[PDB]
DNA sequence: AAGGAAAGTCCC
DNA sequence: TGGGACTTTCCT
C-alpha cells in the first residue's frame, strides 16, 4: 500500500569510486548531512507500515531512460550489486550503513553489464524498468529458477550493447525498491522504485572538492592586478575561477575575478593570477573581503579564504 | 670493420612511449637535435665503405650489458630489435624510422624471454644473466654491425653502445625543471618565503640550489611543502655577506640528490638589507 | 607527435 | 578509512 522515503539521501559529492584493486575498506557512502563530528548514510523509509519488509537498491543510471549502471554497489548485505536489507518490524526506517562504489572498467562494462541485466530478470528486480520495456515480468512468475529461455537472451545483451555506449561511469544513482511480504509469506509485491539524487565520483576531474591550500598572499592594494600563487587541489584547467566577494548591506551584490588563463594554471594545482579591483579604491580604512574557488560548470566553491584590501 | 658514433643519442630527456601510446609518433631524436634541425643516430665506418647489414638493438645501462626489454619498433625493426641493409655506396648511415616502445611490467619476463627465444644479444650475454631486475627508465643503444672482410665473407665489427637514454615520464629518470617563482630576489639576510611551481618531482628526493662563485646552499623547506610534486615553498638561505651593498644576481636551480642532477640555472637578486 | 590530462593501480 | 603518487592510456 504505502510507499518508500529517500529521507537522507546520499552526501552527492565528495565521494571517490573504487577498483577492485584499491580492495580493502575505503570509507562509507557518506549522507547528504555528514559532517565529520557527526556522520550519517542514505536512509530511506516506509509509511504506510507493512511489518517486515525487504528493500533491494542497486545503482541505476543519471540518463533520461533510467537504467543498470555497470558500477557495483559493493558492501555489506551486498552481492553482484543488489544490496538487500530486512526493514525491521515497527521501525519502517532501515538506513544504510557504509556502502562503498565499485567502479568497473571503460572495458569490463559490457561484460560486467550482461550480468547485472541477466541478473534481476532472475532474481525477480525492477521490471525491465532499467533493461527494457519488454519485460516486466521479472518479479517472481510463481516458482522456478526464470531462465527466460534462450531466447529472451538477445533483448539482454544487446540491451547490454547500447547502454554500454553511452554510458558514463562517473556517475550513479541510487534505487531504493521495497519488497512487502505476500500470501506465500514470501515478498513479491513491488513498491515503485525511487531514484536517488545522483552521486558523482570523487576522482573525476571535475566532481572532486574544490579546496584552496595555499596563497602566497592574502592582501593587495583595492587598485587590483598584484600577482598572486594559489597553490590548490586538482582543478580542471578550463573550468576554474578564482572569485572574490563581500556581503554588501545593502543586499548582499559585488564579486570580483582574479585575473588569469588556463595557461596560467600549473599543472592542475596551482594558479597564478592578478588581483581585481576592490569596489571602493576610495577606502582609508583596509577592508576584509572573501576568495573562494568556484568551478564555471556546476558553480561548486570552496570553502571561501579570507582577503584583506588596503588602500593605494 | 671499426665503427664509432658520430652523433650519440640524446641524454634526459625524451619519454617512453608505449603500444597503445601513439604509435608512428615521434622518433628518437640525435645529440645536437633541435627544435627546427633533428638529425638522428648515424655510425660511421671510418675507413671501410660499402654494402653492410645492420641490426640495432637497445641494451642495459650498467657492466653486463643485457639485451633490454623494451622493443624498438619503427621502420623494418623486427620482433624488437632494428634490422635492415645499410647503403651500400655511402659509409656513415642514418636512422630516421626508431621508436622505443616501452614495456609494462605485466609483459616483462615475456618480453625479456622474446630476447633469447627471439636471439637478441648484442654481446652474448649468458642467458642466465638474461633475466632478473632490469631498470626501465635506462637504455642504451648497441650497433652489432656486420660487413664484409678484406675479400668477400662475414667480416662481424664489434658493437658499442649508445650513451644512457631516460625515460622522462620516471619522476626520478625526468627532467628537472624550474616553470616559474613569484619572487625574484630577496635579503643578503635570507629567509624570504618563496613558491617555486615545478615540473613533477618528488619530495622525498629534492632540493633547491642556490649556487653562486664562492657560495653553496639551499632553501629551507620540509617535504610537506611540496604541493602535489609540482610546487615548493621554500624560504631563501641566508648570502654568504650579512650586509651586502648591492645586487649579486646569484643562481638557483632545482637539485636531485639520488640523481645527483641540477635543474637548469634562474636568477635570484640578493639585494643588501 | 611533444606534451597535458584522464583512467586505472599500488600502497600507505 | 582517506589519500597521495605511480603506471598505462587517450586526446590532442
Amino acid at each position: 500500500g504505502p510507499y518508500l522515503q529517500i529521507l537522507e539521501q546520499p552526501k552527492q559529492r565528495g565521494f571517490r569510486f573504487r577498483y577492485v584493486c584499491e580492495g580493502p575498506s575505503h570509507g562509507g557512502l557518506p549522507g547528504a548531512s555528514s559532517e565529520k563530528n557527526k556522520k550519517s548514510y542514505p536512509q530511506v523509509k516506509i509509511c504506510n507500515y507493512v511489518g517486515p519488509a525487504k528493500v533491494i537498491v542497486q545503482l541505476v543510471t543519471n540518463g533520461k531512460n533510467i537504467h543498470l549502471h555497470a558500477h557495483s554497489l559493493v558492501g555489506k548485505h551486498c552481492e553482484d550489486g543488489v544490496c538487500t536489507v530486512t526493514a525491521g518490524p515497527k521501525d519502517m526506517v532501515v538506513g544504510f550503513a557504509n556502502l562503498g562504489i565499485l567502479h568497473v572498467t571503460k572495458k569490463k562494462v559490457f561484460e560486467t553489464l550482461e550480468a547485472r541485466m541477466t541478473e534481476a530478470c532472475i532474481r525477480g528486480y525492477n521490471p525491465g524498468l532499467l533493461v527494457h520495456s519488454d519485460l516486466a515480468y521479472l518479479q517472481a512468475e510463481g516458482g522456478g529458477d526464470r531462465q527466460l529461455t534462450d531466447r529472451e537472451k538477445e533483448i539482454i545483451r544487446q540491451a547490454a550493447v547500447q547502454q554500454t555506449k553511452e554510458m558514463d561511469l562517473s556517475v550513479v544513482r541510487l534505487m531504493f525498491t521495497a519488497f512487502l511480504p505476500d500470501s506465500t509469506g514470501s515478498f513479491t509485491r513491488r513498491l515503485e522504485p525511487v531514484v536517488s539524487d545522483a552521486i558523482y565520483d570523487s576522482k573525476a576531474p571535475n566532481a572532486s572538492n574544490l579546496k584552496i591550500v595555499r596563497m602566497d598572499r592574502t592582501a593587495g592594494c583595492v587598485t587590483g592586478g598584484e600577482e598572486i600563487y594559489l597553490l590548490c587541489d586538482k582543478v580542471q584547467k578550463d573550468d576554474i575561477q578564482i572569485r572574490f566577494y563581500e556581503e554588501e548591506e545593502n543586499g548582499g551584490v559585488w564579486e570580483g575575478f582574479g585575473d588569469f588563463s588556463p595557461t596560467d594554471v600549473h599543472r592542475q594545482f596551482a594558479i597564478v593570477f592578478k588581483t581585481p579591483k576592490y569596489k571602493d579604491v576610495n577606502i582609508t580604512k583596509p577592508a576584509s573581503v572573501f576568495v573562494q574557488l568556484r568551478r564555471k560548470s556546476d558553480l561548486e566553491t570552496s570553502e571561501p579564504k579570507p582577503f584583506l584590501y588596503y588602500p593605494e | 670493420a671499426y665503427v664509432e658514433i658520430i652523433e650519440q643519442p640524446k641524454q634526459r630527456g625524451m619519454r617512453f612511449r608505449y603500444k597503445c601510446e601513439g604509435r608512428s609518433a615521434g622518433s628518437i631524436p640525435g645529440e645536437r637535435s633541435t627544435d627546427t634541425t633533428k638529425t638522428h643516430p648515424t655510425i660511421k665506418i671510418n675507413g671501410y665503405t660499402g654494402p653492410g647489414t645492420v641490426r640495432i638493438s637497445l641494451v642495459t645501462k650498467d657492466p653486463p650489458h643485457r639485451p633490454h626489454p623494451h622493443e624498438l619498433v619503427g621502420k623494418d625493426c623486427r620482433d624488437g630489435y632494428y634490422e635492415a641493409d645499410l647503403c651500400p655506396d655511402r659509409s656513415i648511415h642514418s636512422f630516421q624510422n626508431l621508436g622505443i616502445q616501452c614495456v609494462k611490467k605485466r609483459d616483462l619476463e615475456q618480453a625479456i624471454s622474446q630476447r633469447i627465444q627471439t636471439n637478441n644479444n648484442p654481446f652474448h650475454v649468458p642467458i642466465e644473466e638474461q633475466r632478473g631486475d632490469y631498470d626501465l627508465n635506462a637504455v642504451r643503444l648497441c650497433f652489432q654491425v656486420t660487413v664484409r672482410d678484406p675479400a668477400g665473407r662475414p667480416l662481424l665489427l664489434t658493437p658499442v653502445l649508445s650513451h644512457p637514454i631516460f625515460d622522462n615520464r620516471a619522476p626520478n629518470t625526468a627532467e628537472l625543471k624550474i616553470c616559474r617563482v613569484n619572487r625574484n630576489s630577496g635579503s643578503c639576510l635570507g629567509g624570504d618565503e618563496i613558491f617555486l611551481l615545478c615540473d613533477k618531482v618528488q619530495k622525498e628526493d629534492i632540493e633547491v640550489y642556490f649556487t653562486g662563485p664562492g657560495w653553496e646552499a639551499r632553501g629551507s623547506f620540509s617535504q610537506a611543502d611540496v604541493h602535489r610534486q609540482v610546487a615548493i615553498v621554500f624560504r631563501t638561505p641566508p648570502y654568504a655577506d650579512p650586509s651586502l651593498q648591492a645586487p649579486v644576481r646569484v643562481s638557483m636551480q632545482l637539485r636531485r640528490p639520488s640523481d645527483r642532477e641540477l635543474s637548469e640555472p634562474m636568477e635570484f637578486q640578493y639585494l643588501p638589507d
